[PDB]
This record gives C-alpha cells, structure tokens and sequence, in this order.
C-alpha cells in the first residue's frame, strides 16, 4: 500500500490539478478535509460536501467532536448553497445532537434544531420537523426560555392535531406546554392550555396528564408547594417522570420558595 | 396633621419589600418626593397604610410585603392606584 | 448569488433554447426558494416546466411541476399547487398520477373545500391503484371517496364503495377491523337513504361472512339502529347512539349520518300529518 504521507505530499505539490490532489488525498485518507478543500477550489462543490460528510463521519468516530462539527458546517453550507435543504437539515440535526451531547453547547444545539425543523417544515416533512421542534423546545425549556418552549409546543400541537398517529405526543405536548407556562409563573396561561387541550382533544381530556396538569395548576394557585410535591409523587407512581419534567418542577418549586421569600 | 396634603392619584408598581424590618413595621415605604411623612394613604379605595420616608424606594414605586399582597391578591410588578386618605371625614 | 429576476429575464429572452431557458428559470427559482419566497420559486418552476414541455422533455416538466406543487403548498398558495399537480398528473398519465391525484384530493378537501373534485380525485386514484394491484392504496382512496360521498348526500354510492372495500378486504387478516367498521358504515349509509331493509341485509351478510363482525359491538349497534328505524323511535336511536359512544367514541362522519337519519325520522313525522 502507498504511503499516505507521500500521497499527501504529492497532493500538496500538485495543489485538474486540484482534482488530482483531491484524489491523492482521498487515497492517503482511505489508507489511514484537505481533499474537500481542493474539490471546492476545483468547483466540484457536491464532491466537496460528500468528502466533508466523510470527514465528519470519521471525526465523530475518533472522538474529535470539534472537527466533526466543522466538517458538518462546511457540508451543510455546501448543501444549502445547492438547494439541498433536506441534506442540510439532516446534518444540522446531527450537528445539534453533537453539540448537545458531546460539546454541551446547548444554545448552538437549539439553533441547529430550530433551523432543521424550519427547513423540514419547508419540505413538508411534518414528522422530522416535529422531532426537531421537540428537541428545540426541550433544550429551550431546560435553558430558561420557557415562553419560547411553550410557543414551540403550541406549534407542535397545531401540526400534530388531527393525526391519529401523534395522539400520545399531543397528550404529552399539552402537559409540557403547561409545565413551561407554569415555570414562567403564568398559571393563567397553563389553565388556558389545559382547557384548550381538554376541549380540542378528547383523549387528552380523560388522560392522566390532564389531571396532573390541573392538579399542578391548582397547587400553584393555592401556593401549596407540598401539595405539588405530593401530586408529583402520585404522577411518578403510575407514569415515570423524566429529567426534563424534574427540572421544570424543581424550578417551579423554587419559584414558590421565591414567592415565600417575597412573602416576607 | 392631615389637614393639608396633595390628594392627586398616582399609579405605583408593587415591588419587593426593601428588607425584613420594613415588612415588620407594616408601613408603606415611599420616597420623600412621593408623599409626606407619617400620613394615611388609601390604595384602590380599600387598602389603607401609613407612609414612611424611605430613600431606598425610587419615586413612583410602592413597597408591599407578602401579607398585604395576599390580602389584595397582587402579583409582583402589578400597578395599583394610590391616593390620600382621610378616615375622619 | 445571481439575481433571480435577471435570470428570469434571460430565460424569457432565450425562450436547446428552451432547455437553457428552463435551466435559467430553475436557477432563479432555487435562489427564490433559498430566500423563502416560495410563491415566486413556484412560478419560476412553472415557467421552467412550460419551457421543458416546449422542449419535449415531458418527464423533466413533470418533475418541475411536482416541485411547483411542493413550494406552492409550502407557501400557502393552494390554487397554484392544484394547477401544478394537475399538469404533473397529466404528464405522468400520458407517459405517479394516482399518488399526486390523492394529494390533489387532499388539497381540495382540506384547503379549498371543493368536496366534489376531491371525491373525483379519490375515486380516480383508487381506480388506478386497483389497476396496479395495490389493494391497500386503492382501499385508502376508496375510504376517502366513500366518506366524502356519504357526507355529500350520495349515500347509495358511498354504500357501493363500502361494498367494494368489503369485497377487497375479505380474507385479509390485516384489515379485519376495517371490515368491522366497513359493514357498519355501509349499513349507516343505507339507513341514511331510508333503506332499512338493505341495512338489515348488510348486517346479515356481515354476520354470516365475517365471524369477527358477528360478535363485534358494531354489529349490535347496527342491529339496534335498524330496529329503532323500523319502530320509528328516534329517542331509542339517540339512546343507542349514546351507549355506543360511551364505549367506542363516535366520529364526525357518523355524527352527520345519524343526524340526517334523525332528521329523516322527523320528516317521516311530518309525513305522519
């Protein structure tokens, strides 16, 4: 097998010339970004994007999250510039996943998820956009942006309404939205959301999630933090809570404590 | 002496009490530019409180404690109407 | 990025010449799509598709029309989306038509509320799917067509389509429940047409042919409705409807059918005088 270092040196020396250098770089790399840069210099943007996807692929595999993020960014830019917003959205969702899990850059992950959902909506792919918006709303609520998360949940509710397939999602959506509105101390908005969900979706009206949301609204109205804790334990006993709900209700309880501090 | 005082209505924001001592005194803490010292003021034509000069509260804002808000059902940053009060009349 | 307006002007000036004009229009339109100006992008795909038709490349014209439909629908322009789907359907049929006809019927039913055209589209899509031996897609199209037809006052035709659905789904383990509902719906349509005997015949056929339907709650509900219409007891029909709702929630289609049936009992009461 040829020495990859010698191939890279030959590619650099030659860097039609760009195409040959890119081919040499691809050979050396296969033996093991430069090839994609050379392809861009050659005008073959699609090949550059594919090579960037390959760079992202191996960087993610090598544990190099930063270079993987960079490769995804160049690939996304190339694809978007060529009208392939589908590819851009897929790789933006992957980039947001990388940011959220590997680098913990939650703001950039939120931006990536929002953008991916918007482009998916522009492609009429309701379910992928719905997934991206779920991720975006989850991160936004965890990030202190309760109002925006509730708005995204409203968008999810509107998009999933009338679909027999997303029922369960709706059942949760309403709840989550209300929880966010309750994290923002807007109990009236939470009550409005509960009423809208009860009147619009018969499944949600009789769902345990609706009763739990009503109980939480009542507890915040009476300012009984212990009652809220009891309701949370009762809800956990039948349907396990997730870390998102834990955080929202913890901030809500701390808001009751802040109200108690404000009470003095 | 309550004979002479400006009775003009003012719209004031409900804010957190300045400290624990002011809440204990149960006296509406107001700035000197807001109202005179040691006079009775009515709020919403229902809630009467004694004013005390306080330099920590800027003019145009009224301080309340939790019990007063519970009595009036008020939230933080809510706008309330304040006027001079004369119980004797 | 090139100015899409200049590209469109160049395409118009050139409009091999048609192919070049179509490429220029496609470029300008992708730029528009990149700017989220979906309606202008759809218009530019439409111009490119027209030029491709003039060039003899009918398949490319159909693909471009599909893109026009996509971006018009994303842009909220239902009429231009309908037009684009129509040209694409014509191109494909002359050479997909059923898929896009089903989408067109959906657009007509939800966005434009043109229920007759939606019924026609669904019927045609189901027929072509049947010609392709795709039983399930034809069955879905026929469900939509029968639903709209029954809601449109055409109870007999809806019942006929339900009979076709029953015949196509018989013997398939995957569609059992569908059959269970089909029979019911058919009977309901026959009862909306004041044809209580036909509803009884449908119930008997369903009971004897499909063991699952015989013991199903739908069969009992249909029998109860048939008995109520036979005795002319509208209140008994209402009680049966509430009982049926209590265990299995009714849908708006059934609501409308039974409302017309109750109003038909009231009309019979008017004929009683």
């Amino acid at each position: 097998m040829s020495d990859p270092v010698e191939l890279l040196k030959r590619a650099e020396k030659k860097g039609y010339k760009f195409e040959e250098a890119a081919d040499l770089c691809v050979q050396a790399a296969t033996i093991y970004l430069k090839a994609a840069d050379y392809q861009k210099k050659a005008g073959n943007e699609d090949e550059a994007g594919n090579t960037y996807v390959e760079a992202y692929k191996c960087f993610k595999s090598g544990g190099n999250s930063v270079n993987a993020v960079d490769s995804l960014e160049n690939a996304i830019q190339i694809f978007t510039h060529r009208g392939q917003f589908r590819r851009g959205a897929n790789f933006k969702f992957e980039l947001g996943e990388i940011l959220e899990n590997d680098l913990h850059d939650y703001a950039k992950a939120i931006d990536c998820y929002e953008l991916a959902g918007e482009w998916y909506a522009q492609d009429q792919s309701v379910a992928l956009s719905n997934k991206c918006f779920i991720k975006c709303a989850d991160l936004k609520a965890l990030d202190g942006q309760y109002i925006e998360a509730s708005d995204i949940y409203s968008k999810l509710i509107k998009s999933s309404m009338g679909n027999r397939l997303s029922q369960w999602s709706l059942k949760d959506y309403f709840l989550k939205k209300g929880l966010c509105q309750l994290a923002a101390t807007d109990a009236v908005a939470a009550a409005r959301t509960l009423q809208e969900g009860q009147s619009e979706d018969p499944n949600f009206a009789d769902s345990r999630e609706s009763n739990f949301l009503k109980s939480l609204i009542d507890a915040v109205n009476e300012g009984d933090s212990e009652q809220l804790s009891e309701h949370c334990k009762e809800f956990d006993n039948f349907m396990r809570l997730d870390k998102w709900k834990i955080t929202i209700l913890n901030k809500i309880k701390e808001s009751i404590q802040q109200q108690e501090d404000d009470l003095l | 002496d309550m004979t002479n005082m400006d009775t003009r209505t003012r719209h004031l924001k409900v804010s957190n009490c300045p400290n624990n001592s002011y809440a204990l005194a149960n006296v509406a803490a107001v700035s000197p530019n807001d109202f005179p010292n040691n006079i009775y003021i009515i709020i919403d034509n229902l809630f009467v409180f004694t004013t005390r000069h306080s330099n920590d509260i800027p003019p145009g804002t009224i301080g309340f404690n939790g019990n007063q808000r519970t009595w009036g059902g008020w939230s933080l940053n809510q706008d309330v109407q304040a006027k001079a009060f004369d119980l004797f009349k």
